């Protein structure tokens, strides 16, 4: 479960990368 | 005084390096860009905005510079002149260079 | 077309933002906002001016009327039902956003408590008839209220935001102790049996209040008078369940609590269970009439209405001009009132 | 200062109708539909007339329920518009139950039916006593300045009314 | 007509918990359009010119 | 600057009137469109806003030592003002009447109130720096209305007219049938059979003598022994007198003063040590 | 708009004046020209109206469950509204008498029937739900009336 986790927030923060790069 | 307009002219003359009359081409395309709207991508939360310009100093690989703008946002916030902090922040991490 | 006669019959609207809007006068000295705004912005390098809802001038002194007794103001911001607070965009225009916002702030707070009142209305005897008496001084303090409404709609207006003002200062500073009252009333909640102290201890706290009131009255008689009215229907209950324990020999109480402790052995080899609460004088006298009546209603062998006419009877001749000083002198009548019938029911319990 | 409240009952009636507008469009067929004048005046002149058996202008005797019926689409009631036209319906079916009654007393005859009871005859003429005076208390109801005093007051009678009607209206005669 | 203000009503009270601020005639007008066939994302569009073109106007 | 200036003293703050919370004296702004001399008279006409907030903020804080003189005292306080607020509404329709009023008219009019308010600064200063409580504060503001100054004079003696009411529902509550009120034990009889009653003499006026204040305690010793024994002995009665109403019909008339009367309130305390002292002398005569 | 309220409140509907059988009789949200605040006390007059149309139903249902206790407490509950229609038509010549009004003068006049109007109402529901008739109607009323508030 802990591991779940880790993976889980790291699509979390590229997501909100790719985001800001689609914006620009 | 400080209008918009006559603020935004000092603003071109000095960045383009020519006269006040001579950014006056420069000027009005100024003024259709601003007022042609855009909306911010993050739009809620003062929070969000500010984890986003302490992620950008690691990436950067400047982890001690982030800790420094932590100490100078304690600062931005006890003088309460300006109610749009969020705003100047933004930009400048807009702006951001290496 | 029917939507542009409306807008001229009706004041210009100021809740939504698709009316035009005026902050005009004639008078050099009612521009002043105009004025100010306009030192702020140079003399000040860093100014912020505001996005301001243009208020439509000495009409915050109606959402004053509304505020003060009435309904929850949907027009001004209440972070919760127990919190008043005056949105930061309110401007008149013969006065400064900031100076505006301290006499707003003054009724806001005055208001926080008879909304906050509001919400102890329920449309457990003792808790009911002291909400019908708190509830009594909201249908007249209204009165006063629909008075000053019919002063702006005069033609000429007249008023303003601070002119009628000290003219709704006895009831202000009637509702002020009103909170004294109510906070001490009412914060017995969290403490442990919600019985009979919480019944007991607010009649207390009202019998605290007249002392303290009364005593160095006669300068402001006006908060002698309500603190008292809240005392004669809080006690009227409580003195009517004692009323029956005499006539019919038992009482009437609810069946999840009791207001009084008050209780009959149905076995008998003892008269009356007493465990004690929250005057004290008054409380032995229910201990020896329930003695006496509980064998006789066992074994038959061989007030309010009084209280209101001794107290009106001092009132035709609170302060008094029959009594000195002074309300322990008409509650001193209240013991012989009960003493009548209480000396003549123990007489009774010899005669089986 | 005038508000909606402070202006007048006229004010509404001016909103009322702008307000509608919005919901009319989809009410429409291929237009909205539109006001028809009564005043305040013609109300109070016609609240009396449906309780004799009369009609008016408001009023449209229907007869195959018989019934009255008023104007099902919008009239503007003077100064209160669409409030009154549910209002002017509770009254319309008090003369309505009022004109059963008086239906039924023509019923019965004795020229030659003798399964009319005779005792369902006197039944009758204990009936038209009842409505006689049921005219003369509406000879008595002037004068009718609001719609209220009439309404009210019929709140004892209206339900009373249902009773007194819809037990024969079944048609029970003779001994039993 | 007693059907399609029913529908309104019961449509109001999503519009004002859900922020769309816009007002009750404005509401029923969006809502023929769309009986008569009209693009939502359009419509929203147009919605918001006007509303920033009145904000600014008063002011 | 106008109607900033009238709402500033009447105890709403500007922002162009600026509260400095009771400590210094800047409590105007320098202001740019006016001129350099109207920035300077306009901190005068609010020295005396400044003051009248020390006034507003001292009635709460003593409307909760903080014994109940201190507070009938307040009470007194509200009604110094109350000529000070009609003034100041009664000067708004002034300058509705033409815009053609500036703050020197507002000078010449609010200085019936430079002979008023600094002078009552000291009252409650001298009040809230020594923490004095009881009938002390009558001794405080009897002392100074020994000062001068025909305004101070009218004024603080209908301050004292208020308190002394305070101090007459007592002492007729001591010589009825020998009541004593004490919320905090503020009153002059002290206490701590008969009962123990005892007298302070440093909560003692000095327009009360050593000598009349024996008269108060005699004559309520003895109502109060009958409180115990039985009341049908009563000296002043109960039941078997009404001199009950003509002591409160006579409290009543002499209540108030138009300053203070110092023989009327001691005449009054002849009568009540008399024609009633008539029953309880015919007892112990037979004892 | 104060004299068509009136109407509302004798159990007769606008299209303004919406009756909704789940939450009631309700002024209908954010109308062109009304006031924020003048909506709030529309709201509780409007409580006065949704109440009075659950007691005159009452009334039809069971005149004209069974029982004959019933229908004598359906002329107990008649007897209430009394004073009601009354007060409705005391407003009603006033506001004939001039139309400009305030909406505050029928929230001041027609409080006393808010503190009624609940305490009643638990009454009809509590019949109808143990399903109650008879003599035990006469108990029922009884041990209420020995409850608080003098009205």
């Amino acid at each position: 479960a802990i591991q779940i986790n880790f993976i889980k927030n790291m699509i979390e923060e590229t997501l909100d990368d790719f985001r800001e790069a689609c914006h620009r | 005084q400080k209008s918009p307009n006559v603020l935004l002219q000092n603003l071109c003359c000095r960045i383009l390096g020519k006269g006040e009359a001579d950014v006056a081409q420069q000027f009005q395309y100024a003024v259709r860009v601003i007022g042609s709207n855009f909306a911010p991508t993050v739009e809620r939360d003062e929070f969000l905005v500010t984890e986003k310009i302490k992620k950008e100093f690691v990436r950067q690989r400047r982890e001690a510079d982030g800790a420094l703008f932590s100490e100078l946002h304690r600062k931005l916030q006890s003088q309460g002149v300006l109610k749009n902090r969020w705003s100047i922040l933004y930009l400048l991490l807009s702006l951001s260079e290496d | 077309d029917a939507r542009s006669w409306l807008e001229q019959h009706i004041v210009h609207q100021y809740w939504t933002s698709r009316a035009p809007r005026f902050s005009h006068s004639s008078h050099l000295h009612s521009n002043l906002s105009a004025i100010w705004d306009q030192h702020l912005y140079t003399t000040d390098p860093l100014y912020t001016p505001d996005d301001k809802t243009i208020v439509t001038e000495t009409q915050v002194i109606r959402e004053t009327l509304w505020l003060l007794s009435g309904v929850k103001k949907l027009l001004i911001f209440q972070l919760n039902d127990g919190k008043v607070n005056v949105r930061n965009d309110i401007i008149v225009t013969h006065m400064t956003q900031n100076c505006l916002r301290s006499v707003l702030e003054q009724i806001a707070a005055y208001g926080q408590v008879v909304f906050r009142l509001q919400k102890f209305i329920d449309e457990f005897r003792t808790y009911q008839a002291f909400m019908w008496a708190l509830y009594k001084y909201f249908i007249s303090f209204k009165e006063e209220l629909t008075e000053i409404e019919k002063c702006i709609i005069n033609k000429d207006e007249t008023v303003t935001l601070a002119i009628v003002l000290d003219k709704l200062a006895p009831r202000l500073a009637q509702l002020k102790v009103l909170h004294r009252v109510f906070s001490t009333g009412i914060a017995e909640v969290p403490p442990d049996t919600r019985n009979v102290v919480r019944a007991s201890h607010l009649l207390n706290t009202l019998y605290k209040a007249i002392l303290d009131y009364d005593n160095v009255g006669e300068a402001s008689e006006q908060t002698v008078s309500l603190l008292f009215c809240l005392w004669v229907e809080t006690v009227r209950p409580y003195l009517e369940i004692v009323d029956e324990w005499i006539v019919h020999g038992n009482l009437f109480d609810p069946a999840k609590e009791f207001i009084i402790q008050r209780n009959k052995d149905v076995p008998f080899n003892h008269r009356d269970f007493w465990y004690a609460t929250y005057l004290k004088p008054v409380l032995k006298q229910i201990i020896m009439a329930g003695k006496s009546m509980q064998l006789l209603k066992n074994l038959k062998c061989r007030l309010y209405t009084l209280f209101l006419e001794s107290v009106q009877s001092r009132l035709q001749h609170s302060e008094s001009v029959t009594c000195q000083s002074f309300e322990l002198t008409l509650r001193s009548c209240l013991y012989p009132h009960i003493g009548k019938q209480y000396l003549e029911c123990c007489g009774n319990l010899m005669y089986t | 200062e005038p508000y909606v409240t402070e202006a007048g009952r006229e004010a509404f009636d001016k909103l009322y109708k702008l307000h509608e507008g919005g919901l009319q469009i989809l009410s429409a067929t291929t237009l909205q539909p539109q006001l028809v004048l009564l005043e305040e005046t013609d109300l109070v002149k016609a609240v009396l007339n449906v309780l004799i058996g009369v009609v008016s202008s408001t009023f449209s005797y229907n007869q195959a329920l018989q019934s009255f019926a008023v104007k099902q689409g919008v009239y503007i009631s003077g100064t209160s518009p669409d409030n009154v036209s549910s209002l002017l319906t509770q009254v319309a079916e008090y003369g309505t139950y009022y004109t059963r009654l008086s239906h039924f007393s023509l019923l019965t005859v004795l020229d030659s039916s003798h399964s009319n009871g005779l005792v369902f005859q006197a039944f009758t003429s204990g009936l038209r006593k009842y409505l006689q005076y049921y005219r003369a208390c509406v000879l008595s109801t002037p004068a009718s300045l609001t719609l209220l005093t009439i309404s009210f007051l019929f709140r004892k009678l209206g339900r009373q009314l249902r009773y007194l009607a819809e037990l024969c209206c079944a048609f029970p005669t003779g001994v039993k | 007509m007693s059907a399609v203000r029913e529908t309104m009503d019961v449509l109001l009270e999503i519009s004002r918990l859900l922020n769309t601020g816009l007002d009750m005639e404005t509401l029923s007008i969006c809502v023929r359009l769309c009986e008569q066939g009209i693009n939502p994302e359009a419509l929203s569009s147009v919605i918001k010119e006007l509303r920033r073109a009145s904000d600014t106007l008063k002011a | 600057m106008i109607h900033e200036l009238l709402l500033a003293l009447s105890g709403y703050p500007g922002s162009i009137f600026t509260w400095n919370k009771r400590t210094g004296l800047q409590v105007s702004q320098d202001i740019p469109f006016l001129h350099p001399g109207e920035t300077s008279v306009l901190n005068r006409l609010c020295k005396l806003g400044t003051d009248y907030i020390r006034f507003t903020e001292f009635i709460e804080q003593y409307t909760g030592l903080h014994g109940i003189y201190l507070r009938a005292f307040c009470r007194g306080l509200d009604s110094i003002l109350q000529p000070y607020r009609q003034a100041l509404l009664d000067l708004e329709q002034e300058f509705l009447a033409d815009p053609h009023l500036s703050i020197s008219h507002i000078n010449y009019s609010l200085d019936q109130f430079h002979l008023l308010f600094p002078s009552i600064m000291v009252v409650v200063e001298q009040i809230k720096s020594q923490k004095i409580h009881g009938c002390q504060i009558l001794e405080t503001v009897y002392k100074h209305s020994c000062g001068g100054l025909p305004p101070v004079r009218s004024a603080l003696e209908k301050t004292l007219a208020v308190c002394h009411g305070v101090m007459y529902k007592q002492l007729s509550a001591w010589m009825l049938h020998g009541l004593l009120l004490d919320q905090y034990e503020e009153f002059f009889v002290r206490q701590g059979s008969l009962k123990q009653f005892s007298l302070r003499a440093e909560m003692l006026p000095s327009y009360i003598p050593v000598r009349v204040a024996e008269k108060i305690l005699f004559v309520g010793e003895s109502v109060q022994m009958f409180e115990n024994q039985n009341v049908n002995m009563s000296r002043t009665g109960s039941i078997l007198k009404n001199q009950e109403d003509t002591f409160a019909a006579e409290l009543h008339r002499l209540k108030q003063q138009p300053l203070f009367s110092l023989v009327d309130f001691e005449s009054v305390l002849d009568r009540i040590r008399s024609t009633v002292a008539e029953h309880l002398w015919k007892l112990m005569v037979e004892e």
